[PDB]
């Protein structure tokens, strides 16, 4: 009666293992990037699993679970992206066998879920603390962890920007988690990687003010979440259509309101008005908006509400959907609010400094073109994430799956001492580890088998007298050229996988 | 039309019920393992649940017998407050049990009549399996805690349950007059973690009128009210408003103000320190209430309005049929308080101490709404466990008790009944199998052990499904409130028979 | 064009009465496994007296097409044995074809079956007694009114429902000079109460109409004043309003309401009761101002609802505000507002002692289906007492009357002989079916059970005993207190051989290729 | 153009003729195979006559389709002889068709056809026994002894004598046609067989219980009868009709206007002459309150026959005007009585100014009892009312059928060659008629008929199978009877469509 679930579980774990296997080639920088013609019949070229797994995906629920599991490592660490995909089927290689071997699905789950903690705990033994208080060290280590990886390009410049933006919003010496919540990443078309820089107040969409002063200092930050307009028929001017005097007189209706509705805007008063996009509005009366800025309130219109949401928190400008909601509290207090059309091309209102909770940072990402902007972002996103991970994880760990080649030995060793039905599992649990760096030893090219086998003894010796060194792609100290990562991406990939593998065992 | 006659309809009575059993039994207990929920209307969209009620919907039920049990599930789920996935496979077991036997030519008449008193035969044993726990209050504390984590366990909260296992019993701990879903005020509000879930001792308005009305009023005389301060409800003072002219907008504006000012002054004639309006409160009155030093809460939550009235001991305005005649709530403090991230107007000093406002703190609402939902489920048991403070040894232990009881009663009764009654007594012993099979442990071992245990009459020793061994039922927590089983033992021991009565099934579709 | 000849037809003919009567044979007695009905939309409901399930069945076959008609008058006058005749009409055909399987005319044996009925009838006429009386009959009816509601809705029924069921009948059953028909008695289902709770009413009971409880919610007298016209200014159950041009016209407007009330009241006051049944509804505002005035009305009354209280009272509905008399008003020995349950508004209880053309027994209920299941059960038993109170005639059987008439009619075929020697033998063989074929559905063995009351026929005839249809330890018709109206079984004797003859009647099977619609 | 020639058509012509004959075959006997023939129209056909069924289907062959018409005609002639002509020409085409292969179709076919039936119709007409008044009976017992003959099939009791006497008089009272249509028995649930009424007027089965219906006269010595083809129902002016309502005064006015258009239409027909109002269409409870307040009897959804049946006997014309002031479309009786008979509220029109309906009212308060009774009472009319038509009554049950085929065989010698055979074919065709009953009476054709042909080689007078007596005997003495007319009629329609299609191997058509 529980046959079909096993069959389903087979069908699950099969298509589970399946989609996770294809990346095990593209796993790593030496992992080979696939130009993929899609349902669109058009090429798509990527290396990391997540993008690959999303950009062409059909629907298998376990596969759908893994693209999340993929996304998980992303949304979790922003880091170690390709890794979590590889461990799942590796674990399932143990699981499916153990399931074939007959180990009850609930067992293998709590087997590997218990065995999880033992792995990352020996990882905490493997873990090497670096200073989360020292910006330099973070500037030194994270970039080196980024230099364990591909991009130093703008990073080695933008890690001075990344580590700082983080350091600036870093309160603790621990530097804690620090999601990018207080780091506002905005671009600017013109400018440079050098004109990319951190700014201490929230840069606002363009500056949209018609008669609104180009700069107002000490800015009450108004927010308009309500329409500027008198009722519509065929325009902001409400038009009943027969003869043109009615639509001329209903103006007296329409005109006075959009004036007074504005007069009401300046009653409480605002130095800046946050106004989201007019399609994030039903519509915004220019008639008002004219006389609005003609009462001299500097404004930004056309801004994302999520900007506003970012702005409602980070500078604490409380959401204003209404004129009762016009209040010095819901009207945010900016130290300085200006616009800079310059230092590169494009126009943006610069809030520079403000009344802000949780520090705040905006980085305005510039460059000779959008791409120079784009990779700069891709230069920080890693730095942005690897720091916030490395600070999220007090210590650091060398990369290349060598800690797993260590740990696969470590747990299998104790998995003996563990004994229990799960000894067979917890060994096979750890045994799942070394396949991943093996695949890299295959992905960089090497014997994935010969080497990682020997590394388990290398990692039985100094635990690193050798590791998997990506540029060498072979038996090497990964501390001689640092191949190094925050503890999380290790933990992250692990803690995700088992859970994702866990419920599937418990899934019928 | 299309008549499904006995055998086919019985196999059809089987197809859903038996196969519906497959999942809900696979999810039975915490080590009960989940079924993927495939949403065939919404994408393939996948959901993973330990609960059968959620299963009963996503993929709909054609099978009438299974369609029947969806009621029974929900019935038992809602009424018992627990036993959702349980009572269902319980109907699957006996129908499965009756399969070969009615396929052995045995009449359901023979069958039903056999399981009838067999169902009752478990009762006296169940009524004997009734173990009074909670008779003492320290018992009742641990007694609630016994079943506190019990209900939420198979209701698919595996994380913050412990935090609620402590919370839910406290609100239930104070009641003691009766299990109370009204005096107890249920609030779940975002902010804080789900282990930050809070208990306001008193009434709570998750409303906040802010400083628009006075925020802090001590020894506040409450007006619990439906009384409209804009809409201006009945006992209306004036002519029926009318517009005969272009400029007529003025008088209707001025006419309502009096009508508003009346109910202001009239409720200012309560002397109430805080005005709680189940409707809104307009600008003219609220600026009058605010100038009256009175907190005017507008559009306050309907049951809470009564809960306020209840727990603060006050009365509700009765749709302003009582102009001054509505009695007044008095709580020693009315304070808008920040619990979690949000300001809520908290009423402490309310006339009911048994009353507790549990304020559930969402890290997100999707767990938070699931939190109280499943959290409210233990309350049913707990409320009825307030009323009957009693226990039954869980983990299939009372099963094995009622098993032997009917298993001997099979040999004690015997006949066309023991034809059925043995099949019955097997489904009794089939429950310990599932959780152990869910736990992936040897049932025939743990059953026949627990059989030998209840053949030695040990119901204080049972299958302990945490580690999934046979072990004590000392009320380790593995023991259940007597309410659940007698409830759960019922409907499927009924419906399965009830399903055996329908034989000719005419489906006109 | 197709023509399916004779046996071909007969084959087709038999394809139903085999299974579709077996649907009853599976359902014979309470121990007969009951019939679930799933609808055209997939709506599951349990059924018996399968003329229900046969109407709920959709007929692909002329016998199925016919049987509902054949089953109707049984479920009409008798109300029970709807399962029996269908079996019995479905059974003897199976013996009848077997005789044409023996190569016998359907012609011959049907004739010999027709009078086999007759000879069973008199033999049936012997069973029990053909007279029961008011104090006597009640308890066996109270048994039947139980065991109908005790088998078919509750397990014990209720001595509320049993007695209140026989009394609803016994009410008009005495009015009709020891007869009754249903319309005279009407079970009014409304749920929210309990199945147990049944208000026996001599007339209409419906929810009263008020506005404010602070203003009087009251019935006046025991008399109703029935009005098509206003007791409160008539609003043709559609949009109608009041409006004013000034604050003072507002003041002028409300005295209109109160005076029209008084105007209407004063008319409806002086002409008897005060109490309105007013077809049309009025504004919920001046409705309390009519309460405030006095003497409440009932507004928004159904178009037929005023007529229901009209003639059943013995009066009429007042057709016009100017045309007014107590005759055009109501005649009621009781009218009073009474709360239905604790769950909703007062039903206005009109218990009409000034006349009843319908004595309407109200029934509360826990659930629709089960208050239906009661009402389901009721009208079945309502008609058996209806047989009794008309001519008080009972028969011990269903375990007996068959094997009783099964004995002698087959015995008669010995003295019959030729074409009727097989008929009245094989006729009574269909009688042999039901009590046996009842025990079929039971855990007891039908063949075994038959042999017993068979041996009983050697012992005892037309017996007060029989099989247990209640699946008891005792096998009786008396310690069972099972019975029907000697009408019913005889009425049930009528139908079975009636379709047997009916599939014979013409020689014409010729169809377009359509013998089914 | 479509067409046909050759014997493969001619035989095909015969076959369908043989098919349709087997439908009606024994049907007029109460026993047989009854299958409801229910069509895509939804119409169950239990029809005794195949004519109705012949109305329902069609034959690709005009051949079979033709004889249908004349057989339907023969049915539509007397109301009888449905199966008669149906079998004969078919039996003919059954008889010869092997000879057709030998060849007959050369017009020596028809030359035998018309002859031997002309031999018969005289050989018939001489054996025709003329009886009406004081020939045997009172003139009344004729119908009885013909009705007691018909009622003899239905078992029951001396109710047959209770019936026969009553089924006689209306046939004599109303006497116009052979039609029992206006005479038609109206089945009444309630009452015993021992009371079954014969209404020389028109007495309505069911009028409804209305508001004040018991409170309006159910009794007249003068029903002034509004035969309304339109309804007076309360919705002729709707109770949802609206009005301007400012105060609660206007409320009073609208429902009053809702009421009057009803009262208007109905009082105008009331005010005419009419104390009886018959709407073949419904009546409203307020409309009947008007009727109750009118003190002039009314009815609604009245049977249109009973409306027409009144139009016959009561002199009133069915009234197209629901507002009518006309008293000529009104009608009278010298009694309107309403006795609730059993449970039905049952009107009497009687003392009608005309006998244009004398209708029998049958009781026994059942279905088995009553429907069998009235079944024979149709031929306790159709025979007896025809026993009036042709006073020469030839015995039923095959009395002539065999005694003719006797002489027909006796003549079949000297007639030469082909028609030699065709006479015996023609002769044998008469022998299906008694064997209709042999199945129904449960007997062999041959022996039982050879008995008869022995008796018709011997006594030869009325000997024939008597079905419900399950025997053979002289039928005219046995009361088994039919007036000699339809026989020759059938005999004329027998050899005719026979000698027609036997000349058809050729049938022609167009698709276009």
């Amino acid at each position: 009666d529980r046959d079909k679930p096993a069959q389903i579980r087979f069908s699950n774990i099969s298509a589970a293992k399946a989609v996770a296997d294809a990346i095990r080639t593209s796993l790593g920088p030496k992992g080979m990037d696939k130009m993929i013609q899609d349902g669109k019949g058009d090429v798509t070229i990527t290396n990391d699993g997540a993008t690959i797994l999303k950009q062409m995906q059909v629907l298998h629920p376990a596969a759908r679970m893994l693209v999340e599991l993929s996304k998980a490592q992303d949304i979790e660490a922003g880091d170690g992206t390709t890794s979590v995909v590889i461990i799942a089927g590796s674990l399932l290689d143990s699981c499916t066998k153990l399931l074939q071997k007959g180990i009850h699905p609930t067992i293998i789950s709590e087997s590997f879920q218990k065995a999880l903690e033992k792995g990352i705990e020996i990882l905490t033994d493997m873990s090497r603390p670096v200073e989360l208080s020292d910006r330099e060290t973070l500037l030194n280590s994270a970039t080196t962890s980024l230099n364990s990886k591909v991009v130093s390009q703008y990073s080695s410049l933008l890690s001075p920007m990344s580590v700082n933006a983080v350091m600036k919003v870093i309160d603790p010496a621990t530097a804690t988690s620090v999601d990018l919540r207080d780091i506002k990443i905005v671009k600017k078309l013109g400018g440079t990687i050098d004109d990319c820089e951190l700014v201490e107040g929230l840069v606002l969409t363009q500056k949209v003010s018609n008669s609104g002063i180009t700069r107002v200092e000490k800015a009450k930050i108004g927010l308009i979440q309500f329409c500027l307009s008198a009722p519509k028929t065929d325009m902001d001017n409400q038009i009943v259509v027969s003869d043109y005097a009615q639509m001329d007189r209903v103006l007296r209706e329409e005109r006075a309101y959009i004036l007074n509705l504005v007069k009401q805007i300046k009653k409480t008063g605002c130095n800046v008005l946050l106004i989201q996009k007019s399609i994030l509005r039903d519509a915004l009366s220019d008639l008002a908006l004219h006389f609005l800025n003609k009462m001299k309130i500097m404004v930004i219109k056309d801004i994302e509400r999520e900007d506003i949401e970012f702005i409602c928190k980070t500078i604490g400008t409380k959401p204003v959907a209404h004129i009762d909601q016009f209040t010095a509290d819901m009207l945010g207090s900016a130290e300085l609010a200006e616009e800079v059309n310059l230092n590169g091309s494009g126009k943006l209102l610069k809030i520079t400094g403000c009344a802000s909770p949780g520090k705040t940072v905006t980085i305005v990402v510039r460059g000779s073109n959008k791409l120079v902007i784009e990779e700069a972002e891709r230069s920080i996103h890693d730095a942005l994430c690897v720091i916030r991970c490395l600070v999220k994880k007090r210590a650091l760990i060398a990369g290349g799956g060598a800690p797993e080649i260590e740990l696969a030995l470590r747990l299998t060793e104790y998995s003996r001492t563990l004994s229990g039905m799960e000894s067979y599992c917890v060994r096979a649990f750890a045994d799942a580890m070394e396949v991943i760096p093996s695949t890299l030893a295959e992905n960089a090219g090497l014997n994935p088998i010969s080497t990682v086998t020997e590394l388990r003894n290398r990692h039985a010796q100094g635990e690193k007298t050798a590791g998997i060194n990506v540029r060498k792609g072979g038996i090497s100290n990964i501390l001689e050229e640092l191949v190094v990562q925050p503890l999380l991406v290790s933990v992250s990939a692990l803690t995700l996988a088992t859970e994702t593998v866990r419920s599937i065992l418990k899934i019928d | 039309a299309d008549e499904e006659r006995a055998e086919t309809a019985r196999l059809t009575s089987f197809i859903g019920a038996i196969a519906i059993g497959d999942l809900v039994k696979s999810t039975l207990g915490p080590k009960g393992m989940d079924k993927i929920l495939l949403s065939s209307g919404r994408d393939a969209s996948l959901m993973v649940t330990n609960d059968g009620a959620t299963i009963l919907k996503n993929i709909g039920v054609d099978n009438p017998a299974a369609k029947v049990l969806v009621d029974m599930s929900r019935v038992q789920d809602d009424e018992v407050g627990d036993g959702t996935t349980s009572v269902t496979v319980l109907a699957a077991e006996l129908l499965r049990e009756a399969e070969s036997l009615i396929a052995k030519k045995i009449h359901p008449q023979t069958i039903i009549a056999g399981w009838r008193e067999a169902t009752k035969a478990a009762r006296e044993a169940l009524l004997s399996s009734a173990v009074d726990h909670g008779s003492d209050e320290v018992k009742f504390r641990q007694d609630l805690m016994n079943i506190a984590g019990t209900t939420l366990s198979s209701k698919l909260l595996t994380h913050h349950k412990d935090h609620f296992t402590k919370l839910a019993v406290e609100a239930v701990l104070r009641l003691k007059g009766s299990g109370n879903l009204e005096a107890i005020h249920i609030i779940k509000k975002l902010g804080g973690s789900l282990a930050d879930s809070y208990l306001d001792e008193g009434f709570l308005l998750d409303k906040k009128i802010g400083v628009n009305q006075p925020k802090r009023i001590e020894n506040a005389k409450i007006l619990i009210a439906n009384t409209g301060m804009d809409t201006d409800k009945i006992k209306i003072f004036g002519s029926r408003v009318r517009v005969d002219s272009t400029a007529k907008v003025a008088e209707i504006e001025h006419a309502e103000k009096e009508k508003m000012k009346e109910k202001v002054e009239r409720i200012l004639k309560h002397g109430i320190n805080c005005f709680i309006n189940r409707q809104l409160i307009y600008n003219y009155p609220e600026q009058l209430f605010g100038a009256a030093g009175v907190m005017a809460i507008e559009h306050a939550d309907f049951a809470g309005v009564e809960r306020l009235a209840l727990v603060t001991g006050g009365e509700i305005a009765s749709t302003f049929d009582h102009p001054e005649l509505v009695k007044l709530g008095s709580c020693k403090l009315i304070e808008e308080v920040m619990i979690g991230e949000d300001k809520l107007i908290h009423f402490s000093g309310v006339a009911l101490g048994e009353a507790c406002t549990i304020v559930l703190r969402g890290a997100t609402q999707q767990i938070l709404d699931e939190a109280e939902r499943s959290l409210h489920d233990a309350l049913c048991v707990l409320a009825q466990t307030v009323k009957d403070s009693r226990t039954v040894y869980g983990g299939g232990c009372s099963e094995m008790l009622m098993a032997h009881a009917v298993t001997q009663l099979a040999n004690r009764t015997p006949g066309k009944e023991a034809v059925a009654m043995e099949s019955y007594a097997k489904a009794l012993r089939m429950l310990p199998t599932i959780i152990a099979d869910n736990a992936g442990y040897d049932s025939a071992d743990l059953v026949a052990q627990l059989r030998a245990a209840h053949s030695e009459g040990n119901t204080t020793a049972g299958l302990d499904m945490r580690e999934g061994t046979i072990g004590d039922m000392a009320i380790l927590g593995i023991t259940e409130s007597f309410q659940v089983k007698r409830q759960v033992l019922l409907s499927a021991a009924e419906a399965a028979e009830v399903i055996l009565r329908v034989d000719n099934i005419i489906k006109a579709a | 064009k197709s023509r399916l000849m004779g046996l071909e037809a007969l084959k087709s003919h038999i394809m139903a009465a085999k299974a579709v009567a077996n649907t009853m044979r599976t359902s014979l007695g309470p121990n007969g496994l009951d019939k679930m009905m799933v609808d055209k939309d997939g709506d599951v409901t349990v059924t018996n007296d399968g003329a229900t399930i046969l109407s709920m069945m959709d007929v692909d076959h002329q016998i199925a097409k016919l049987m509902v008609e054949l089953s109707k008058s049984q479920d009409d006058e008798i109300g029970d044995g709807t399962t029996g005749v269908v079996v019995l009409a479905g059974a003897l055909l199976e013996e009848a074809e077997q005789l044409l399987d023996r190569g016998i005319h359907p012609i011959r044996i049907a004739d010999g079956y027709e009078q086999a009925a007759r000879v069973a009838i008199e033999h049936l006429d012997k069973i029990s007694d053909s007279v029961l009386v008011d104090i006597k009959d009640t308890e066996p009816l109270i048994q039947t009114a139980k065991t109908t509601l005790g088998s078919k809705v509750v397990n014990s029924c209720h001595r509320q429902m049993a007695e209140i069921a026989v009394n609803a009948v016994l009410t008009v059953a005495d009015m009709e000079r020891r007869d009754v028909d249903f319309e005279l008695i009407k079970v009014e289902g409304k749920v929210g109460g309990r199945l147990e709770d049944t208000k026996l009413i001599k007339g209409v009971i419906v929810d009263k109409d008020f506005s404010h409880p602070q203003m009087p919610k009251k019935v006046e007298d025991a008399k109703i004043a029935i009005l098509t016209c206003p007791f409160e200014p008539p609003k043709p159950k559609t949009k109608h309003k009041l409006d004013v041009t000034s604050v003072e016209d507002y003041k002028a407007l409300q005295k209109y309401e109160k005076e029209k009330f008084e105007e209407m009241i004063q008319q409806i006051k002086e002409t008897g009761a005060n109490l309105a049944i007013c077809q049309w509804g009025f504004d919920d505002e001046a409705n309390h101002l009519l309460l405030q005035n006095n003497l409440p009305a009932v507004r928004w009354v159904g178009g037929p609802e005023i007529e229901l209280i009209a003639i059943a009272t013995g009066g009429r509905i007042v057709p016009r505000f100017s045309e007014l008399t107590a005759e055009k008003l109501g005649f009621a020995g009781l009218v009073q507002e009474i709360s239905f349950g604790t769950t909703k508004d007062k039903m206005l209880v009109i218990e009409q002692c000034k006349n009843s053309r319908a004595v309407t027994i109200f029934i509360r209920g826990g659930n629709k289906m089960i208050i239906e299941e009661a009402k389901r059960s009721l009208h079945d038993a309502l008609c058996v007492i209806r047989n009794l109170i008309r001519d008080n005639r009972v028969v011990y059987g269903g375990g007996a009357a068959e094997i009783s008439c099964a004995l002698a009619v087959s015995q008669e075929a010995d003295k019959c002989p030729t074409l009727e020697q097989y008929a009245m033998r094989a006729f009574a063989d269909a009688l042999e079916v039901i009590p046996m074929a009842l025990s079929e559905n039971s855990g007891m063995n039908p063949i075994q059970t038959m042999t017993e009351v068979r041996a009983r026929q050697v012992k005892e005839m037309n017996p007060a005993l029989g099989i247990d249809c209640l699946h008891k330890g005792t096998n009786d018709m008396k310690q069972q207190h099972v019975i029907e109206t000697l009408i019913g079984k005889k009425q049930q004797i009528s139908l079975a051989t009636q379709m047997v003859r009916m599939i014979l009647k013409i020689d014409d099977i010729r169809k377009p290729g359509e013998s089914e619609e | 153009t479509d067409s046909s020639q050759g014997i493969p058509q001619l035989v095909s012509n015969i076959s369908a003729c043989q098919v349709i004959a087997e439908a009606v075959r024994t049907t007029l006997g109460p026993r047989g195979m009854d299958k409801l023939i229910v069509d895509g129209r939804g119409k169950a056909t239990i029809s005794n006559d195949g004519a109705t069924i012949l109305k329902l289907l069609d034959v690709v062959h005009p051949a079979a389709k033709t004889l249908v018409d004349i057989a339907k005609s023969q049915d539509a002639e007397v109301g009888d002889g449905t199966t008669s002509v149906t079998l004969l020409a078919a039996e003919f085409l059954k008889q010869v068709k092997p000879y057709v292969e030998e060849g007959l179709h050369p017009q020596i076919i028809i030359r035998a056809f018309r002859t031997a039936t002309q031999l018969a119709v005289n050989k018939i007409k001489e054996i025709a026994v003329t009886v009406k008044k004081a020939d045997k009976v009172e003139q009344r017992k004729l119908l009885e002894k013909c009705a007691m003959t018909a009622l003899s099939s239905k078992l029951i009791s001396q109710q047959k004598a209770f019936f026969a006497k009553m089924v006689v008089d209306a046939v004599m009272m109303l006497d116009d046609l052979l039609q029992l249509k206006m005479i038609g028995i109206k089945k009444v649930q309630g009452g015993a067989l021992e009371d079954s009424q014969l209404v020389a007027g028109v007495a309505f089965k069911k009028t409804f219980s209305y508001a004040g219906f018991e409170m309006q006269p159910k009794k007249y010595h003068n029903p002034k009868i509004a035969l309304l083809n339109v309804e007076l129902e309360l919705k002729a002016e709707k109770d949802n009709a609206e009005i301007r309502v400012h105060t609660v005064e206007d409320y009073q006015a609208i429902v009053d206007a809702e009421w009057n258009i009803l009262y208007d239409k109905l009082e105008k027909i009331h005010h005419s002459g009419a104390k009886v109002v018959l709407s073949k269409l419904p009546i409203g409870d307020v409309a009947t309150q008007y009727f109750a307040d009118r003190d002039m009897f009314c009815a609604g959804r009245v049977p249109e026959e009973d409306l027409k049946r009144t139009m016959m006997a009561c002199g009133g014309s069915i009234q197209t005007s629901v507002n009518a002031l006309s008293a000529d479309v009104l009608g009278r009786c010298q009694v309107f009585e309403e006795t609730q008979i059993g449970g039905e509220r049952y009107n009497f029109f009687t003392g009608c100014p005309k006998a244009k309906t004398c209708t029998f009212i049958l009781r026994g308060g059942a279905e088995q009892f009553m429907e069998e009774t009235e079944r024979s009472l149709h031929d306790a009319i159709m025979i007896v009312r025809r026993a009036i038509k042709n006073d020469s009554v030839v015995a039923g049950g095959g009395a002539i059928e065999m005694e003719l085929s006797k002489y027909l065989r006796d003549y079949s010698r000297t007639i030469p060659g082909k028609q030699q055979l065709l006479i015996g074919a023609y002769a044998k065709a008469l022998e299906i008629i008694p064997r209709q009953l042999c199945d129904n009476a449960g007997f062999d054709a041959t022996n039982i008929l050879n008995k008869l042909r022995a008796r018709h080689a011997q006594g030869g007078t009325w000997y024939g199978v008597d079905i419900n007596n399950e025997d053979i005997a002289d039928n005219f003495e046995a009361f088994v009877w039919e007036p000699a007319m339809v026989r020759i009629n059938a005999l004329t329609a027998a050899s005719e469509a026979a000698c027609l299609i036997v000349s058809v191997d050729e049938t022609i058509k167009n698709p276009r």
